């Protein structure tokens, strides 16, 4: 319901995703069904500094 | 929050195969078949597709005018 | 209606702005607590007691020289153990210490 | 080029180097073996000045600010060490950062007490030696050798009890335990397995009260001297060190076989009652010191110096504050912002006084330039100027 | 939320201390840092009141 | 049996004559009463006999320096 | 006659004052620069007039 | 300049004002830029210097066999600001192709007369750095082909500009002793440091990121053979523990001195097992190999301890909390998972394995014991720092050095004769002494004798 | 912007280059996030290595690997999974540089890890004063955005400019930047004077004219400070004195 | 009344006189940059048109 609702600061990030390895307990809880972040596909290195 | 028209890091689209992704996979249907007989060669693109919510439905009943 | 059957619930909407109450822990009323030993006197114990509002402390130390003496809120200037027990309602020696 | 001929060029060239470089320079550029002949020697001599004369602080520094701040910057990084190590003899110095807050304040008190006694010639290498002066000092009173006291039955009135062993293990000498009655208050008799038992037969002063006994005899005992605490020893460097609990500075000293010329000790005051004050001065350079050592951060040592010497400035110490330096004289206005209680020190300056100013904070609240800095410069310039 | 009633400055090294009766009823990890640190903490997942 | 001196603690402290105080006072161009002062008590100064309105000449070691001096007076 | 660090600061600081409010500058040319960089130059060739009074 | 701040940057701000007046401004340039605070008044050593990569990255361009071809040389020398002629020469090797030794492209930023020789962090094998320590003493010019090639890698011997043997790491740049860019700022003035210190940068960042410097999963991993010596020694300490257990019970303790019998048994505890966690770690030491590239970030110091990379592959060890072991619990127990009574090594807080293998329930437990007390501590410690130092500088903010060299209070009571047992400013001086004749014969003389 | 993985790996964003220049791996992927290499074996994360290969092989299989403490999927079976799917065991792959171009003599790890963005974002908190109103009473800057004001200069910030010994800097920073009033000071009585404005003329009140009177510049907080004493018994007589 | 005016721990000494919040300054995040000399600082564009 965040559209209608008044709130002195609200976020709301565009695409949430499911987190890939997750915990069963997080299932059960209901953090999956409403999420908050997003798979990067990250390298290890040292670039320029 | 309907499916990301293209995906973050390698430039394909995308959108036109998700519903036929997910009424296929919820049938029974393993997964790891699926996006293997669709043009899903690399990783990078796949991620994107397995893990997502689709909220908009849920959202969209309410209103404002 | 209008409301997320994901939120759970349990705050209040007083004056708009949503309140809730942090549950405080207590340190068990009506209970006796043997304090510990020789930092400046002997061993001390301490009893917290409320009853409608007011809670008071009520010790009944006793400090090395055998003088044992009870603490009460209202002026410190702690009395003697048995002084304050024949003042309660028991007068003969023999109660006190049957 | 050989000694005497080189004694002599250095001789009259150390009017701008100093007497400490005299000495090194001489033997250190003597004792190359390879050793060059003569106008080189003239060019070290000529370079060396030149980093001397370029050592010298700049004249308007300000010296008392940066030695706070560099002693009060690695505080903050005061992390642990391995508290627990795997050592016997110190224990329980208390290190640390509320060290460092003892010894900059005055406190007559101070927890955990050390005095170091070192051993002279013929106590330095041999065990059976140090511990007869160990067990000199220790001094057990008759409240140790036990482990609990209760009374008897009837008649009997008392009872000493266990242990009898302290003295046929450690060898804490016999010849004593006639002594005992040296003015006692009571002092019964019955020596049977090396543990003395002490019956009262008698009256209305004590009848069963055994806590106030306390203060009485079992507190009088004093099997050994200097009223003083434990005492560990320890091999240090092949020579053995005694570490002793507590501290008694006058009554150590008249004591056969310590070393009267080498004795150091932790109990800031205690050295300046007995050394003197100057000995004090070292004594709180030589603390604050150690402690910074024994945590692996450095800082140079004409910082604390500053510190200890500025501290000793009126013969006794006094503390860093609210007792001391910012109490002490100062101008009226530098205690105006310090511990507002001011209204009975305060009127008293309004009795004949005066001010000029010179301070630090005196000319920040009033608009003019501070004296450290650049404002200890005057400039002067004769104006013709034809410009060219 | 689960709090305490003492001095948010001083420090109470015997307070703060994750004590064994934790176990299953306060959550060992969930504190905040800050003055706080160790005051107030957080109940396990798996407790009844 | 000991003294104040033949220690690692305390230097060597001596007494000037009269010639070499105004001397050192026209040196550092300084009045009598800024120097540091020491009290009537305390060991050091007793033992060599030392009255009040004296300046007490201090020499002590600093590694780093090798060899520094210093002045003080006695107060009561 | 080595200068201190803090008396140079001091007659940079001074001199640039003065360059402001008028005061013919020498030989400082190029382009376009503040006050406090004319300083800069006039002072490396050592022909500031400013002498230090000093103390002693 | 990320060490003068203590900034890190995970969202720290800072201020920064801008002064007006024409006499605030320019005093402002003279007297308080950063060039002239390369030295810490602290301690005698250099306080802006290389960091983490900076670090790094110089051993990797100075181990024995860097080679770089033609084409790197050229494009890293435009990098790093330096601007030489048509003088990359000569190719030292070309056998495989026309290349150049990583110590020649190193060797162009030094000036042209730095003569120094100093042993370093990575050494090994004090035998080999010693057969190279007497061709130095007896002839102070010798030929550099005999045995200056016969370098090592840990014994940095640069004379006239030239770096023939020895490698680059936390003994030349850094935070903490560098005695490279220390003796660069004595010797030739301030403004040449910065250059110096700033070409380094630059260049040292650009081999690191081409070269590449990743950390894997595997470089923590050891062996099947590896795995079992250590769990030997993990079940025979804590057998030796046991047995003590079983003395103090039949009352045959042999009893410490000063300790009461309680408290020798923890004592004697805690040192048999001290011992066996720095002995699997003696093994850690040993077995995976110098040439990974996690193992040199911790020898080098850039972020490391070799602590820390064995507590990964080996024993976490004991558990602690403010000296004693795990005591607080139940009324005769640590946790409800144990029998009443126990005061065995693995019930009283003794974690066995490492954060690869994993941590069992008991023993994750155990653990966040001992990490809630680093977390309580940091935020007090600075609490009773700050009052400190309040103390202390509004007691001596008063003291200047006159012109004579006497620091007066304002009442002009004279504190000291002649400044800090004079006369050296502690931002000059040379690790607590004064003017250094030790190095100050060596370096004129090399000079003169060399030609 | 402030980024920070679900282990404690916070950081902000260092520099946004272009798609172009990042160094790929030998198959169609291209990096997001670049980390650096010294904030692993430093914090002893093992965590962020396991979950790294944990989802790449989750997002190859299809399925979601399950990784609840003590009890979740074994670390050797995604390490001998990953081989089977196609995939040099330890994580790493060949890596070429997008800048130049040639393989970096070295194999690069390669993971899919979870990340998430904080709030502490920098549009609020970048902000800058100029001259902005004050108080009234008391003559102190303003607090907050809502009210332009940033962080001041008290106890510590004045000891560290004086140990520099920028004296000109000091004044300036912490006085000019209020009030400064002009005040007419008597030279032998030491009581401040008295306009009269229409005639346009000073006077002190016990000497009349004749005694030079001089200008005096100070702080307008100061002169407040003298009257709270004049207001006692007590007469603070400021005896000027010659440039 | 006086005694509380001048002075009553929280007078004006501490308050307003030896403390100011000042004019000309800007407060905002750090990011670093190696590419630029030892003692150079850059100043995001949006704070040099308000200083
Ligand atoms: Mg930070
Ligand atoms: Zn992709
Ligand atoms: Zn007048």
């Amino acid at each position: 319901n965040f559209r209608i609702r008044v709130d002195t600061r609200g976020h709301l990030m565009h695409y949430p995703q499911v987190p890939l390895v997750n915990s069963r307990i997080m299932k059960a809880v209901g953090f999956e069904d409403r999420p908050a972040g997003q798979n990067f596909v990250v390298a290890v290195l040292s670039y320029h500094g | 929050m309907i499916v990301p028209v293209r995906c973050f890091t390698c430039g394909k689209v995308l959108a036109d195969k998700y519903y036929e992704f997910k009424k296929r996979v919820e049938a029974g249907e393993d997964p790891g078949k699926v996006l293997d007989d669709l043009g899903v060669e690399r990783y990078c693109c796949r991620r994107t597709l397995l893990s997502h919510v689709e909220l908009i439905d849920q959202v969209m009943v309410y209103k404002v005018y | 209606l209008g409301e997320d059957p994901k939120d759970p619930g349990g705050y209040f909407i007083i004056n708009g702005s949503e309140r809730v109450i942090v549950s405080i822990e207590d340190l068990a009323p009506n209970k006796t607590l043997v304090e510990r030993d020789e930092r400046q006197n002997k061993v001390v114990a301490k009893v917290f007691s409320y009853r409608h509002g007011y809670r008071a402390l009520i010790t009944v130390e006793r400090k090395k020289d055998g003088i044992l003496y009870v603490t009460i809120p209202n002026v410190p200037k702690p009395v003697k153990f048995v002084y304050v027990m024949r003042a309660l309602g028991l007068l003969t020696d023999k109660e006190i210490v049957e | 080029v050989a000694e005497k001929t080189i004694k002599s060029m250095v001789s009259k060239a150390e009017l701008p180097d100093n007497i400490k470089e005299e000495l090194y320079a001489k033997l250190i550029e003597y004792n190359e073996k390879y050793k060059l002949k003569k106008d080189e020697i003239q060019a070290i001599i000529d370079e060396t000045v030149r980093e001397y004369q370029k050592a010298l602080i700049e004249p308007g520094e300000a010296v008392g600010t940066v030695a706070a701040q560099s002693i009060g910057e690695p505080s903050t990084q005061m992390t642990l060490n391995t508290f627990h190590y795997a050592g016997v003899a110190e224990i329980n110095v208390t290190l640390g950062l509320p060290r460092i807050i003892e010894i900059v304040d005055a406190r007559k008190n101070p927890s955990t007490p050390i005095m170091t006694v070192y051993l002279d010639e013929e106590h330095r290498y041999d065990r059976d030696k140090a511990l007869e002066v160990a067990r000199r000092i220790e001094g057990t009173t008759l409240e140790n050798l036990a482990r609990e006291e209760t009374i008897d039955i009837l008649n009997m009135e008392y009872v000493v009890e266990i242990d009898p062993e302290r003295l046929e293990k450690a060898g804490l000498d016999m010849e004593k335990v006639v002594r005992k009655l040296t003015g006692s208050f009571k002092s019964a008799e019955f020596e049977a397995e090396g543990y003395t038992l002490v019956v009262r037969p008698k009256k209305v002063t004590k009848l069963s009260d055994l806590r106030k006994i306390a203060e009485k005899v079992k507190k009088h005992r004093l099997k050994g001297l200097s009223g003083v605490g434990k005492t560990i020893i320890r091999k240090e460097g092949d020579e053995y060190v005694i570490y002793t609990e507590g501290s008694n500075f006058k009554q150590v000293l008249k004591v056969p076989g310590v070393d009267p010329t080498r004795t150091r000790t932790n109990n800031i005051w205690e050295i300046a009652e007995v050394l003197g004050i100057e000995a004090a001065r070292n004594a709180i350079i030589d603390e604050i010191v150690s402690t910074m050592r024994e945590q692996g951060l450095e800082v140079d040592v004409r910082h604390i110096m500053l510190v200890a010497d500025m501290m000793t400035l009126d013969g006794v110490i006094r503390p860093i504050g609210r007792h001391g330096i910012v109490g002490e004289k100062a101008s009226v206005l530098a205690r105006a912002a310090f511990e507002i209680t001011t209204q009975h020190l305060f009127a008293a300056a309004e009795r004949g006084e005066v001010d000029p100013l010179n301070g630090v904070v005196e000319n920040v609240l009033i608009g003019q330039p501070v004296p450290v800095g650049t404002g200890i410069v005057k400039l002067a310039m004769s104006l013709p100027l034809r410009p060219k | 939320r689960v709090t305490s009633p003492l001095s948010r400055d001083q420090p109470h090294f015997e307070a703060r201390d994750l004590h064994g009766t934790h176990w299953g009823r306060i959550c060992p990890t969930e504190t905040p840092e800050g003055p706080n640190c160790g005051l107030v903490k957080n109940l396990a997942l798996m407790s009844q009141i | 049996e000991f003294n104040i001196f033949d220690h690692v603690l305390v230097p060597e402290h001596r007494i000037l004559s009269e010639e070499e105080k105004e001397e050192l006072l026209k040196k550092y161009r300084i009045r009598i009463s800024q120097l540091p002062q020491i009290k009537a008590s305390d060991p050091a100064v007793v033992a060599l006999g030392a009255k009040p309105g004296d300046v007490i000449e201090i020499k002590r070691k600093s590694p780093t320096a090798g060899y520094y001096y210093y002045y003080r007076l006695v107060v009561e | 006659f080595r200068y201190t660090r803090f008396e140079k600061a001091r007659i940079i600081g001074a001199r640039a004052l003065q360059i402001a409010m008028g005061a013919p500058v020498l030989i400082d040319v190029p382009e376009g620069i503040t006050p406090l960089q004319a300083a800069l130059l006039e002072f490396e060739k050592g022909v500031i007039p400013i002498t230090v009074i000093r103390p002693s | 300049v990320c060490p003068p701040y203590n900034a890190d940057f995970d969202g720290d701000e800072m201020n920064l004002h801008v002064p007006q007046t024409e006499e605030a401004q320019a005093e402002a340039k003279i007297l308080m830029e950063v060039q002239n605070h390369i030295i810490s008044p602290r301690y005698g050593g250099p306080l802006i210097a290389g960091i983490q990569d900076h670090i790094s990255g110089g051993y990797l361009l100075t181990r024995e066999g860097a080679y770089f071809t033609r084409y790197e040389v050229e494009q890293m020398l435009m990098f790093a600001g330096m601007d030489v002629n048509e003088l990359p020469e000569p190719d030292k090797y070309e056998n495989g192709e026309p290349l150049w030794s990583g110590k020649t492209i190193f060797s162009l930023l030094l000036p042209d007369d730095l003569t120094i020789w100093y042993r370093n962090k990575l050494c090994d094998e004090p035998e080999r750095c010693e057969a190279l320590e007497k061709l130095i003493e007896e002839k102070l010019i010798p030929d550099p082909e005999e045995v200056r090639k016969l370098a090592y890698d840990g014994f940095v011997y640069i004379q006239n500009g030239k770096l023939l043997s020895g490698a680059v790491d936390k003994k030349a740049y850094g935070r903490e002793d560098g005695k490279l860019l220390d003796i660069i700022v004595r010797e030739y003035g301030v403004e040449r440091a910065r250059q110096f210190l700033d070409q380094v940068t630059k260049l040292t960042i650009w081999v690191i990121t081409h070269k590449g410097f990743t950390t894997a999963i595997d470089d923590e991993d050891l062996p099947q053979e590896a795995i079992d010596r250590i769990h030997e020694i993990i079940r025979e300490a804590e057998e030796k523990v046991q047995r003590l257990i079983e003395a103090y019970k039949r009352g045959e303790l042999e009893p410490l001195p000063g300790k009461t019998l309680e408290e020798t048994l923890e004592s004697k505890i805690m040192a048999v097992l001290a011992e066996a966690r720095d002995n699997a770690g003696k093994v850690a030491e040993r077995y995976l190999g110098m040439n990974n590239h996690a193992v040199i970030m911790a020898k080098t110091g850039a972020r490391g301890k070799i602590l820390n990379i064995t507590q990964m592959a080996a024993m976490l060890g004991q558990q602690s909390i403010r000296g004693k072991r795990l005591y607080r619990g139940y009324r005769g127990r640590v946790l409800t998972h144990f029998k009443p009574g126990d005061l065995g090594a693995r019930a009283r807080g003794f974690v066995t394995n490492s954060y690869k293998s994993g941590l069992t329930p008991q023993e994750y437990f155990f653990h966040a014991m001992g990490g809630r007390e680093g977390l309580v501590d940091t935020a007090v410690r600075t609490a009773q720092s700050g009052y400190m130092q309040r103390r202390l500088i509004n007691a001596l903010q008063d003291l200047k050095v006159d012109y004579d060299g006497t620091v007066r209070d304002p009442t002009g009571i004279i504190v000291q004769f002649k400044y800090g047992e004079d006369g050296v400013d502690p931002m000059k001086s040379w690790q607590g002494k004064t003017v250094d004749v030790d190095r100050v014969i060596v370096r004129t003389l090399l000079k003169m004798r060399g030609g | 912007d402030k980024f920070a993985s679900r282990h404690g790996q916070k950081g902000v964003i260092g520099l946004i280059v272009p798609q172009e220049d990042m160094p790929w791996t030998e198959s169609g992927i291209v990096p997001d996030l670049i980390v650096n290499p010294h904030g692993i074996p430093s914090r002893m994360t093992v965590g962020q290595l396991i979950e790294a290969i944990g989802g790449k092989v989750a997002s190859l299989t299809g399925r979601r690997v399950d990784g609840t403490a003590f009890i979740g999927e074994p670390e050797e079976k995604l390490r001998k999974e990953l081989e089977e799917l196609g995939f040099k065991h330890s994580g790493r792959e060949i890596m070429y540089d997008g800048i130049t171009g040639r393989r970096l003599e070295a194999d690069i790890f390669i993971g899919v890890i979870y990340y998430q963005r904080l709030h502490h974002m920098v549009a609020d908190k970048m902000h800058a004063r100029s001259r902005g109103p004050v108080q009234v009473l008391t003559k102190q800057p303003t607090e907050g955005r809502a009210r332009e004001g940033g962080l001041r200069f008290g106890e510590m910030e004045r000891d560290v400019l004086i140990g520099h010994g920028a004296a000109m800097l000091l004044i300036e920073r912490l006085l000019e930047e209020s009030d400064k009033t002009e005040v007419w000071v008597c030279e032998s009585c030491g009581h401040l004077a008295l306009e009269d404005k229409r005639r346009g003329k000073v006077y002190c009140p016990v000497c009349g004219e004749d005694e030079r009177i001089s200008k005096v510049e100070m702080s307008y907080a100061f002169k407040l400070l003298l009257d709270e004493l004049k207001a006692m018994v007590i007469r603070p007589s400021l005896r000027l004195k010659d440039r | 009344t006086l005694a509380q005016r001048l002075k009553g721990k929280e007078g004006r000494f501490r308050g307003n006189l030896s403390g100011k919040r000042v004019n000309f300054s800007a407060r905002t995040v750090i990011s670093p940059d190696p590419m630029i000399s030892i003692n150079e600082v850059g100043v995001p564009l949006a704070v040099a048109m308000e200083l």
